[PDB]
Parts: C-alpha cells; structure tokens; sequence
C-alpha cells in the first residue's frame, strides 16, 4: 500500500536489500540547515499580493484595490498556489493577512480593510455601508501606525471549496477621507498586502490539468 | 518471504523516525508486509480443502470445493407447528406398520 | 485477504478491511458520525412504512351504493413503492371522505375473504362523518396465518357503503400505513423487483 | 353536578382538524390511532428465521452487477459485459471501460435512489476477471472522486488498486466518501470516474483460452446510511 | 383567569369525528360512553343459575344429529336417517355414506359459520346404532382429513375405528385438526371424506328386528376456538 | 368551498421529480381549518443554508378534487430555536433602506 | 366499556378555533404543534464560531457611521462627511453640524425601529478627526437632549466635551437616558441636538494639510434594549 494507491500482486519473490541499509534523515551534516519544508511547510508563507495607486480623483466611497478570493494563491506564480494545488482540487485553510501602508510624514488620510465573506456581493445596495462596516474589519489611520494586522478564519457555507472556481473570501480595501496632499510631497503611496497561511489542507485528488 | 515482507516494513520504519507524517512511509507502505500474506491463502489451497460427504448408503468423495453458501440465519426445522395438522409424523417409523384387513366371506 | 468469490463462508460481508494505511482519507478511518437528533430509523426500518401516503384512488360513482368491494393491492403502492420483497404486516388505514355539505355518512370496515349477501355491520363497522379524517388501524387474524402471499395481490379487500344518499356526486379517498411491521422481513430481500423494467 | 367541573381544556391551538392528522402521516409518532377494531393483538411466529431486523442498509450490503447495458452489453450480444482484455490493446497505457457515472447503477440501488434522497457513505466496488490458470496478467484500476470528462493517464495520478490473476480472483477497491457538505444529493448531481487499464499483457499459450474478461459489481456500505423520503419517482415503475 | 391557563391539549390527530366513533363499535374498548342515564346500576339476581359464562365453545360441546335431509332423510320416509344396516350389502368391502363434507351439518354449526368465519380444533363424530340384544356384527368407519372424490378402500388405507354391537352403543371416533397454515376458512373450502363400511354382517335369528340402523351426530371441542366475526349471511335466517 | 374539498401539502428538497407526492408526506388539511405544521430539517444538505439563495427550498400542494367555484390558500411561517447562533454576524448589513 | 369513562373534559371555552391558533403566533409559547414530521431532530455543527447567541443588543453595539447624505455628502461631492474644519470659522463661538436629530442615521438603527417600537438606553456617539501629526486644535462638542430649534451659546450651558488633536484621536461623549415615562417612541417622536463648535483655530505649518475634518459615527448600548415589535415598515424596504 502506498498513499491513494494499493498494489496487490500475486508472485512475490524477495525485498532484496544491499547491505545494512540503515536510511536515514539527515545527516546532517549540516546539509543546508534549512528544514524541512512544508508542505508541510513551503506551501504557506507571506507573499506578496498587491499593486500601486491613489491620488485625488477618488472620493470616499470609491472603491480601491479588491484582493481575490483563495484562486489568488494558485494563479500567483509561486507557491503551494501552484504546485500542488495545481494538483488536488480541494481546499480548506484559514487566512493571516498582514496589510501594509506607508506614507511620508505630514499627511492624513484613512484606509479601510474589510473582508466581506460571500454574501452574494449582491449589488450591495446603495446606502449599505455601515453596514460595510459590521464585518471583522480594520480602519487605518495612516497619520501614525504604518502597518495592519489582521487574522481571518474562513466560513463559507460548504465544509469544502472548489480550488480556483468556488471561493470564499474577498480582502477589499476601501479609501476613507480620500488623502491629503501638502504642497508639495510624492503624489503616491501604493499599497501591499502580504499574506500567510495556516494549517493547511488539500484533499480529493483529480487528474493534472482539469 | 515471511521475513522479508517484515523486511519492507522495517525499512519502513526505517523512515518513520520523522514524523512527518505520520508517516507511515509514504506511501502508506506501513503495510507492505502484506496479508499474511500472499501466502497462501484459501483458493488453491489444496488439497486446499478436499471434503468427503457421506448420507445413507452413499459417499460423495469431491476433490475441489467451493463454499457451504447458506442464505440467512436459516435455523431451519422440525415443525412448526402450528399446527400443521396434528398428526405426527409417521413411521416408517411409523406408517408402514398397522392393522390392516387381509380376509374374506364365506 | 482480498476475498474470493464461490469461497467461504455465508452472505455476511465484512469490516472490508482498514486499509490503506490511513491515508488521510483515503481507504479508511470511515468513522459513523450521525447527523440527525439521532432517530437514524431513516435507514432503519419500522419508520419508514411508519410514514403514509400511497394510493389516491377510489373514485365513486353515485348510483347506487353496495360496494363494489376493492381489492386493496397494497402495492401499488405506488409512489413510497421503491422498497420491498418480502411479505406480512398489521395494517393502518386512513379513509377521506369528500362530499355533500355535510349531508350524508359513509360506512366502512374489512375484511377477509371471498363473499356473503349481506348484513355487512357485523364484520364491523366505522360511521365516519361528512368531510371528516381518515382513521382506522386493523389488527390481523385469520387472515390465515401463514403471513401472505407477498405478491397476491395483496390478499384482500376493502368494504364501502355511502348509506343514503343527497342527490350529488360523492368522492372518497384511501391512504394506507402499516405500522410495526413485523415483517422481519422475511427471506430477504429476494424478490429483486429491479424491474426498473418500467 | 357541576364541580366545577371539568372545565377546562380549551387550548385547542386548533381548529379540530389534524388533530387526526390527514396531513397523514409524519413521523409515524402517531400509532394505532382512534382504535382499533378489536381488541387483543396477534401473536405470530417463524419460520421464516429468527430474522426481525430494522435495516435497510443491511439488505443494501449486497453485491450486485450494474445493470445490463452499462457497457452496454449482456448479451448484447457478446460482450458479455467487463469488455474483453484480449492481446492487441497492450501499450501498458490504456484499457477500457467508464463512468460518467453514476449511481446507475441499477442493481437495487436504483430503487433506494428512487425513494430516498440523501446519503453519505462509499462505493465499494468489485472487478472479477475470469480466465483458466495458465495464463496470467497485471491490469490496474482508476477511480477519480470528483469527477470530469475523460481525463487520461491522471489515472496514474489518483487512486490505484494492481490486480494479478492468478489464483485465484477476485479484487476489490474501495473508495472513501468524498465531497463537501455533508449528505449529497442521490440524483444526477455528481459522482467520479472509472476506467481498468492494461499495463502488461494477459498472455495466452498454444493451448489455453486465448480471451479472458471481467465482470463488475458495486455495493454500498458499511458505513452507510440514507436520510428521508421523496416521492420520486421512475414512473412508477 | 388565564393562567395560562388549560392552553392546551389541541392533539387533536383530528377531526372530532369519532373520536365518538360511528365507525360504530370495535373491539368494545368503547364502554359506556358520553354517559350515560343515569346513574347508579342493576344489582339483578339468579334463577336461572349461577351460570354466568363467556364462551360459546362451552356452548358448542353439545352432540347434536346432522340435518334432517343429511343423506338426506328424516322422514323422508324412512329411512329414518344412518341409512340401515340390513343383510344382503355383506361383501365385507363396502356399505354406503358420505361427507362432501363439509360443515353443514345444520346443528348450529351452520349458525356459528354463519356468524364467525375462521377457527381450529376437530369434529368429534359419533355413530350410534339400534338394535335389540340377540343380534351382533362389527362395522368400521372410514374418513380421510383432505379430501377426495370416492375414492374406495383406501378407507382401508387411511384412520379406522372398529366397531361391535353389541351391549351397548355408542361409539366415536375423533380426527385431530389437520391442514395447513392454522386458521381454517369456514365456508365452502374444504373438509374430509366419511363411509361405514360393512365388513361382516349383522346377523339375526327368527325371532329378531331382522333389521338394525344407525344415527350420527358430531360436534366440535374441546380444543376449539374462533377467530374474528363477519356479517356473513343465509339470509338472515 | 363550504367544507367541500382538501388540500394536500407537503416539502422539500430538492430539483423535481414525476411523480406520486405522498411519498415525500402528506398533510391532509380539511376545508376550512387551521395553520399548522413544523418541519425539522436533513438533506436539506446540512452545511447550513445559502442565506440569500433564496431561500433554498420548495412548498408542494395539490387541492385534490374540485368543487368548480374558486379557491384559496394561504401560507405563514415561523421559525422556532433558530440555531443560527447567528454565524458570522451580522455582516450582510443589508443597509439598502435603498427602497 | 362505559366506565365512565372518560367523561368528559368539555371546557372547552371554545369554539375549538385556536385553539390550533391562527391568530397565529404569540408569543412563542406555541412550540412545535401538531407534530411533526418526523420524527427523530438535528445534531448540526460549526464552524462558524461558537457564536450561538441570543441578543440582539449584542449585534448592535458596533460604531456605524450616519447615512451617507446626513449632512448631507459622501460624495457628495467632497464634503468628505463631517464637515471640514477649516480655518477662517474661528471666532471661538462657532462650528457647524446639526441634528434635527434624530434616529436616522441610518446605519442599521433604522431597521431596528423599522421593526420594534419602543426603547430606553443612550446614544453614544463618537467623533473622530484625521489631521498629519504636526498641526493641533481644540473643539467642543454640544448635546441636547430635549430638543429645541437651533438654539445658540446655551450650547456652552449644556453638556459638554472638549476635544484636543492631537496623538491621537478620536474621542467620545454619551449621553445618559434621558425623557419622562420608561419607553420611548421610536418613530419621529423627540431626540437632542448636536453641534461642533470651534473654539481655537486648528493651525497649519508652511508644510501640512491645511484641511482637516471629521467623521462622526453613534450607536446604542450598553445599558440598551427594546420592547415589543411592529409590522412598521419603510416598504419594505
């Protein structure tokens, strides 16, 4: 037996093992202290998801910068995202997100992070924002604290997700008091976000591609 | 072979020092000892079985069974009853034997 | 360890084994867990033939009354029908009634065995009101014992007098439920009926 | 005579109307009612066998051909179903045989997917293959629990199952219950893949059979179990 | 006032509508209801006899002639039923009765499987014959627990009982409850066979009746029971 | 019509069927009468309920024979020891007032 | 079968009509009726949390920012809700805001009184002001709680709160309950007054903003709750 695959074969001969083979598990000696990782622990780390833009031709209530549903980390190029679940078509994990935006001294705007969790992102309707303002959210004053944290655990009406097609949860950032802009000083600061990912699960193996 | 299949285990405790995971030896190979194992079992067995049957005045000696094959908790009898008509049950034991006319007139 | 057909022992089955290993899912460590409150009878017996629904039948010319007796095939059954073999049970029986502004009565009762002339109400009897609920539960007896045929069908028939009458038409309806069956069932589940030769 | 007395009742939350139910019946928690008719009760007996049994899932636990014309075939003629393994699909990436997928199936099953709708629990499937004891061959067996649309050699992917014969046969693969949620629809919604898939050729001597073949026949269980009624149905059948 | 109060019961599983019943009766179960006229009760005396008893089978127990026309007979002239017992039938391989078969028999027989249609237990028979003290001769009594058409000395074959006259009569003889499944229907279906057969003769001297008969009168018990009613009926009587 | 007819009523799952209705259940409701039912749940897949399918379901009912005048129904609801908890709340702030 | 028996009940104070109510519901106290359907109950599971709550007042208590249009703006265009503080209103007796008042907001407060009807609990209300670090200002905050018409410097009688920004904001004021009898109507009935008042200038350097402003956001608790409900409604919305 071998993980998802038995082998039954009728005719035996012989294990036939060379010598003493005592096969170990490093090592060490050392071979390149890294250990080990993933997938276990390769798959989950930080990552960079994000993009540049602002300025003034936004008002409060436009919107900014959405950040995808879990497809995100399988189509980014890199990580666990990629490999293996490029191959099995199961996920469930849940989400650390760490937020970061950095301005230059002497200005004040507020930044808005939320985590709207499915709900059929109807159209919203108009005067719903707060509304938009119940979820488990962050609101970042970027006169003083430079970075935000925040830890998601997922819900989504399945006990599974599709890998890429059914999602779960989307990160928007939405602007608040669109920025102040002393005369004069750099017109962008951009924004990133940088996620992790914990104890991880991919179950019910399919073929490749699909 | 007995041994040797122990043998594929071993080994694969041989990697099971790392708990990851859990392993058992990817894959699952925490088996590849087999059902004791691939010996023989049943089948050809044979003799592999040989059986012998035996009802009044006549044997059946057959080389190459199969399965006794029972349906369900068969527990079968031996009315009944209930009642299926009283009269129990007869001969020969007890039918062949009784009274009987045997004569004539004159 | 893998089996062999026309081997040993009987029609039991197994634990199937607890490969693979593990792995996670992946052969094994199936473990029940169960959802509901638990009755779980949902895949139990008893419960299900417990529920009710069945034939919508019977409908009733005026002129005259009498009968005609029905023969109660008690499959049908047709539509909860999917499930059975077998053959017994003590029976449930609803009976609806749908006519005349509350004018009239039905009366009716069961039933045994070929035929009489006759006074029915002494086999029984169950005056059941205009527009009112369905509501019988039978017993059994000869009914020869013997259980029944199984695929008679179904061994039988169902005795209706709509009494006076009020000049309009007349509608009834017939619901069976047969409760605790003991059934066991017996030689099962034989009788394949995977006719599905619908 | 008054108490009193008597009064009351007066609740009824009702509308005397079911009350007698009519309705109907749910969940039975309604026994012999308005009785009876009258009045002891019966007293049977076996036999039969001592076999008073709920389950249900015990009658499933049954191992059971699929259908007739799955391939189709049986005849149809011959095939004489499980295809053929007969020499010239060598190529040890191949064979034959398919899904799509079902839960029909109809060895009985059917019957339980036309009553029921809901369940959890696997399919336990079997091949035989059949062919005198000279010859001998290897062929294994893909399952895919989702499942798509053909879909090749991802089969070595997935789950596996070697299979030797030999002496003597048959096989078995199991599957463990794989999807989201908790029960699953019974109906056309989903189920997986499966094909068998020469690797190595059954071979043949100069005396001996020359074509060798399978049957297969899935059963559900042990774990299994089924959760409330529908009408369906099939019509009726 | 409210308590609550009272609020509620509202089962109702109805529909008030028997719940009174009409339906009408079954099994009793329903004493004296919506009571009642009132009040008190009888406090009634014997005689009579201190002969309060259920069953009916008690009352069934009693020996009782078959019919009037049975053979028939009674008058119808004479025979003067049993048929007669009279020289020139020797051949000691014969004499004349018959069944077919049945139950009917009207000695209230007919009214029990006019009223009740089911039951078990035997038909205890009795032959009786006449004839004054100087003459003798022996005579069996044949029937078959099925039964056939006529159908000869297979009486030979089938229960016996042999009989003397003799001082002094009667006789019997008793069948025990044979068929299958355990109730029995108690119309039309089906009862044995029944003949007395000469086998030596009954003799006589010149002063002698010179002619000597028989009378046969059965009854059911003590095993006996009855199972379920039914309005029947033969109109009414 | 004056207690002439019934009603039939009962749900639901799934997609559709043929088919004989009584299977599933029955509720014979008389001409007339009063309100009353309590359903408990099952496949009705567990995993909750979509929240604003909506609402994931189906009523079934047939007014079985006919008294040729017209006819009417009526259909209220209450849900009783709502598990609900109420998971994730209360974000959908539904806030529309964009009546 | 009489007993008796049972004779009677017969309240029934009723007029067996809801009895099975309809009417309909109120309150509660009418569980699961004419059961059921059947039979057995669920076992679901999370996750979700382990969230299972009552209240209600609960899920209120969360700072929701007013409207959109309050003032109004956002956009609508820029006022950028909360005004601005900007500078040129100096002349310590001043600002700009207003209530009129009220309870709409609308954020979510809205459907509650567009369900219940009734209350008793505060208002807490916060402000909060983004300006860059370097500039700094002090401001007050007025609160009514009758109200009257605008309604001047008494505004430095009544209730108060400074304001000084800043490292770093936002702020607070409640309000304690405040109204004759307990409830209070929910509708367009009676709420204060709010403004914001400048008293010293919030200044700017040679590099800075030189526009800084507000957001102000209330929501009720914690002492809060509600009485009864209604149809009301805002259709629907």
């Amino acid at each position: 037996t071998t993980v998802n695959t038995t082998n039954l074969t009728q005719h035996p001969s012989a294990p036939t093992i060379p010598f003493t083979p005592d096969f170990r598990n490093v090592d060490n000696f050392h071979s390149m202290a890294y250990d080990i990782t993933t997938g276990d622990k390769n798959p989950s780390k930080l990552i960079r998801l994000d993009t540049a833009s602002w300025q003034t031709s936004y008002s409060r209530q436009y919107k900014i910068t959405t950040v995808e549903l879990p497809k995100s980390f399988w189509d980014d190029t890199r990580k666990p995202a990629y490999g293996q679940a490029k191959y099995f078509a199961a996920v469930r994990c849940g989400f650390h997100f760490q937020v970061q935006v950095n301005v230059n001294q002497g200005t004040a705007g507020s930044a808005l992070v939320v985590y709207e969790p499915k709900p059929v992102i109807d159209s919203r309707q108009y005067l719903e924002f707060g509304s938009l303002t119940n979820l488990p959210h962050v609101l970042m004053n970027l006169a003083e604290t430079t970075q935000a944290d925040l830890c998601i655990p997922y819900v989504a009406d399945t006990n599974y997700v599709k890998t890429d097609s059914s999602d779960l949860g989307q990160l928007r950032v939405y602007v608040w008091t669109p920025l102040s802009v002393p005369t004069g000083a750099s017109n962008e600061v951009d924004v990133t976000v940088m996620g992790s990912l914990l104890q991880l699960d991919f179950q019910n193996p399919r073929p490749y591609g699909e | 072979l007995s041994n040797v299949e122990t043998e594929a285990n071993n080994i694969i405790s041989g990697n099971e020092v790392g708990g990851e995971i859990i392993t058992k030896v990817a894959d699952d190979a925490s088996n590849l000892l087999g059902p004791n194992s691939f010996a023989t079992t049943a089948q050809p067995e044979n003799k592999d079985v040989v059986q012998a049957t035996t009802t009044v005045n006549t044997t059946n000696l057959t080389q190459h069974p199969s399965a006794p094959t029972i349906p369900f908790t068969p527990d079968f009898r031996n009315v009944d009853n209930f009642h299926s008509m009283a009269y129990d049950i007869t001969t020969g034991d007890k039918n062949p034997s009784k009274l009987i006319r045997l004569d004539t007139a004159s | 360890q893998s089996i062999s057909p026309n081997e040993l022992g009987l029609t039991s089955a197994q634990d199937d084994g607890p490969l693979g290993n593990e792995k996670p899912n992946y052969f094994l460590n199936f473990r029940t867990m169960n959802v509901d409150i638990f009755t779980v009878s949902h895949t139990k017996v008893d419960n299900i033939f417990g529920r009710a629904w069945y034939v919508a039948s019977h409908d009733f010319n005026n002129g005259d009354t009498w009968r005609q007796k029905l023969t109660f095939p008690k499959e049908g059954h047709g539509m909860l029908s999917q499930f059975f073999a077998y053959f017994t049970g003590e029976i449930n029986i609803h009976i609806l009634y749908m006519a005349e502004q509350g004018f009239l009565r039905v009366a009716h009762t069961y039933d045994t065995e070929d035929n009489r002339k006759t006074f029915l109400s002494s086999n029984g009897v169950i005056t059941i009101p205009a527009g009112e609920q369905m509501t019988l539960s039978v017993p059994f007896y000869s009914n020869k014992p013997l259980r029944t045929v199984r695929h008679d069908s179904a061994l039988g028939f169902l005795m209706c007098r709509p009494m006076m009458h009020g000049t309009t038409r007349t509608t009834a309806e017939v619901y069976i439920s047969l409760r605790c069956p003991n059934f066991f069932f017996p030689v099962p589940a034989p009788k394949p009926t995977g006719s599905r030769a619908a | 005579t008054k108490y009193k007395w008597t009064r009351t009742k007066v609740d009824i939350a009702e509308g005397p109307g079911t009350m007698n139910m009519a309705n109907v019946l749910s969940t039975t928690g309604a026994q012999s009612v308005a009785l009876v008719g009258e009045r002891a009760f019966y007293d049977p007996r076996t036999a039969g066998s001592k076999s008073r049994f709920d389950d249900m899932i015990k009658i499933a636990q049954l191992f059971s051909v699929m259908s007739d014309n799955t391939t189709p075939s049986s005849s149809s003629g011959i095939d004489k179903y499980g295809y053929f393994d007969w020499a010239a699909t060598v190529a040890p990436q191949n064979m034959v045989h398919r899904n799509v997928v079902t839960l029909d199936q109809f060895p009985n099953l059917n019957l339980f997917m036309n009553t029921y709708s809901y369940f959890r629990g696997s399919l336990i499937i079997r091949l035989s293959i059949y062919a005198s004891t000279f010859n001998r061959g290897r062929l294994r067996m893909g399952f895919f629990p989702n499942c798509t649309h053909d879909t090749q050699l991802e089969l070595d992917n997935a789950i596996y199952t070697i299979c030797d014969i030999g002496s003597d046969n048959s096989f078995e693969l199991t599957i463990p219950y794989s999807f989201s949620t908790w029960m699953r629809k019974t109906h056309g919604h989903q189920l997986g893949l499966f094909q068998v898939e020469v690797l190595n050729r059954l071979t043949y001597n100069s005396s001996s059979p020359n074509k060798v073949h399978c049957i297969v026949q899935g059963r559900l269980g042990d774990d299994a179990k089924f959760f409330c009624p529908t009408g369906s149905l099939v019509s009726f059948q």
